[PDB]
RNA sequence: AGUAUGGGAGAGGAUGGUAGAAUUCCAGGUGUAGCGGUGAAAUGCGUAGAGAUCUGGAGGAAUACCGAUGGCGAAGGCAGCCAUCUGGCCUAAUACUGACGCUGAGGUACGAAAGCAUGGGGAGCAAACAGGAUUAGAUACCCUGGUAGUCCAUGCCGUAAACGAUGUCUACUAGCCGUUGGGGCCUUUGAGGCUUUAGUGGCGCAGCUAACGCGAUAAGUAGACCGCCUGGGGAGUACGGUC
């Protein structure tokens, strides 16, 4: 399959269903296959600018091995879910499985 | 952005002002926003300041 | 009427004119001048003893409102910027800060033609 | 370098948050590209500043 | 696209001998793959003129094959054109 | 000449999303006589409230900085970021086929911009056109407006100073200094110094040229194949034909 690396900016309204949203995409990603090498909340941080009116949101970051359905599948729900309000998605090779920066 | 000092003279910030201005060069992006350029004349200029880069290094190494 | 100590000065100096306009903050004009509402009509407008002119007229409108204070931004490759933030000074106001806001496209809108004079 | 690594990608951004040339900070020219595409990812994740 | 499975099986089915890979048969096999896989692609994308270039290369270097293979020994060329289906 | 396997760089192509800056328009708050434009003016906009300033919304087109005598592509050409599909190139060592090559009349594919057909879209710009200036006259250059078009989908057209004004392929012939993507070696700790390869530049010995100039990216020394020229106009024109 192919290794992706996802970021998820959450609304801080919703930082409290962070976890759980995070649990069904793992549920998900699992059940198809999938190998979630790295799961890390940097926590809830300023912006360099506003966006949606919004000057605060909370950092998810993911690294996982999928297919193209599950991808395909992922993808439309992040642009379906209204929690979410900017995702990026980047395809690597190798699995990064080391802490990051801004894990603190 | 620049930001007056406590006693900073209006004079002085005034000057320590458009020289920062100066050097952030937006004038010369507000200059070149005048008129269209087209892409063979932008690609002549180019041209010609890359011939007056090289002819300029090798003064300066002599 | 109402009181405010602290405004900012907006400069919108281009090279046909230079309009200088005393607002509080958020952005609620309180007094304003042109150089063409001090004579100076036509070519003549846009002379930096125009702008000056101008700037002076507008400091003392607002002193009115009574602002001992004020931020400036600067927008337009105008050639009276500088009389028009040396002015505010010889009135009387204490400049906090100074900036330059005039708006650059990131490869935006196609400008006009070129003059062919 | 990456997006991630915000302390160096401000080493070569201005105060207005401009990138910087490579024939002022003395870089190569490939780890320029990559650098150039490591802030232009952090400015869309609002990591850093897109002006000012 | 084929990847080095899907290729390691054309070579292992069309090889003259113990690693073999530049024979004529298993040049004409592997292009001859490649040029039905991409079919599917110039269906989605008709307007890939750039991809159609190197498709039309593989082409002309597979006829090149055939007939260099045809002049050397005609009961190899008839029996790879029956494997493969090629009308000529 | 080609094939399999590892590694690498890239604005190469096609599809779909998405981000920020700016212009225009709309609505609202603050606010009041100008704004705009030029060599100078005028046409134009504004007291049913402009311009300026702040907040929100709509839409289209293009991607600042990086950016480079940089990169990729047969050429035409290709720049925000992300995903999917996809072509070529570079680089190391073995392994494999065994001349399978070069060129190419006809033929065929691609081919900037403008233009054409059907249907959408339309912010900015702007042929035609309207008005204001200038002028002996203005038919133009300047100014205020402004429709095709520029954008998208599906096709056509097949032309450019489509240029390096230099057809493709191969071998050989002093050196010096840059730069891009790789390979190797050496210091000795990490950044430098030698080479080699494929591109991209500046000088220059020999040689060549009417001269200007070219000079391992030849316009030198030789070979293979193709295209083309034969004084200037009439003329890339008429007739016939193909599209
Ligand atoms: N497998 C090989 C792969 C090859 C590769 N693909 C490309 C390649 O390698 N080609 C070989 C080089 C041939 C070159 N094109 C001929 C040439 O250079 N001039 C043409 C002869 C004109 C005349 N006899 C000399 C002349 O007037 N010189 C001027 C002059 O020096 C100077 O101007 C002025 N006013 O003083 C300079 C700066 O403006 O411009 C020059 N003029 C120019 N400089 C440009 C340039 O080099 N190119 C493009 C074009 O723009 C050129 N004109």
């Amino acid at each position: 399959m192919r290794h992706y690396e996802i970021v998820l900016l959450v609304h801080p309204d919703q930082s409290d269903q962070v976890v759980g949203m995070v649990e069904r995409y793992i549920s998900q990603i699992k059940e198809a296959d999938g190998q979630i090498h790295r799961l890390e909340d940097w926590g809830r941080r300023q912006l360099a600018y506003p966006i949606n009116k919004i000057h605060k949101a909370h950092y998810i970051l993911m690294n996982v091995e999928c297919g193209q359905s599950t991808l395909d599948e992922l993808e439309e729900l992040f642009r379906y879910n209204d929690a979410i309000i900017r995702n990026l998605i980047i395809r690597r090779e190798h699995a990064i499985t080391e802490e990051s920066l801004l894990a603190k | 952005q620049v930001k007056l000092k406590e006693g900073e003279p209006v004079d002085v910030a005034i000057r320590r002002f458009k020289r920062s201005c100066e050097k952030a060069g937006v004038l010369a992006d507000v200059r070149k926003r005048e008129f269209y350029e087209k892409p063979t004349q932008e690609r002549k200029r180019k041209k010609a300041a890359a011939v007056k880069r090289y002819q300029k290094k090798l003064a300066r190494e002599s | 009427t109402r009181t405010v100590s602290e405004g900012v000065a907006h400069i919108h100096a281009s090279f046909n004119n230079t309009i200088v306009t005393i607002t509080d903050r958020q952005g609620n004009a309180l007094a304003w001048a042109t150089s063409g509402g001090q004579g100076f009509r036509g070519s003549r407008k846009s002379t930096p003893f125009a702008a000056q002119v101008a700037a002076e007229v507008a400091g003392k409108a607002a002193l009115d409102y009574g602002l001992k204070n004020l931020d400036v931004l600067v927008k337009g490759p105008g050639p009276g910027r500088e009389s028009a933030v040396r002015a505010l000074g010889a009135v009387g106001y204490k400049i906090n800060s100074i900036t330059d806001v005039t708006p650059i496209p990131h490869n935006g809108c196609r400008p006009p033609k070129k003059r062919r004079v | 370098i990456d997006y991630k690594d915000i302390d160096t990608l401000k080493q070569y951004i201005t105060e207005n948050g401009k990138i910087v040339p490579s024939r002022i900070t003395g870089t190569k020219a490939r780890y320029q590209r990559q650098l150039a595409l490591a802030i232009k990812q952090a400015r869309y994740l609002s990591l850093i500043p897109y002006t000012d | 696209a084929l990847t080095n499975a899907d290729r390691a099986e054309i070579i292992a089915k069309f090889a003259r001998a113990e690693n073999d890979t530049g024979s004529p048969e298993v040049q004409v096999a592997l292009l001859t793959a490649q040029i039905n896989d991409l079919q599917g692609h110039f269906k989605a994308h008709k307007h890939d003129h750039h991809s159609r270039r190197g498709l039309i290369r593989m082409v002309n270097q597979r006829r090149k094959l055939l007939d260099y293979l045809n002049g050397k020994d005609h009961e190899r060329y008839t029996a790879l054109i029956g494997a493969l289906g090629l009308r000529r």
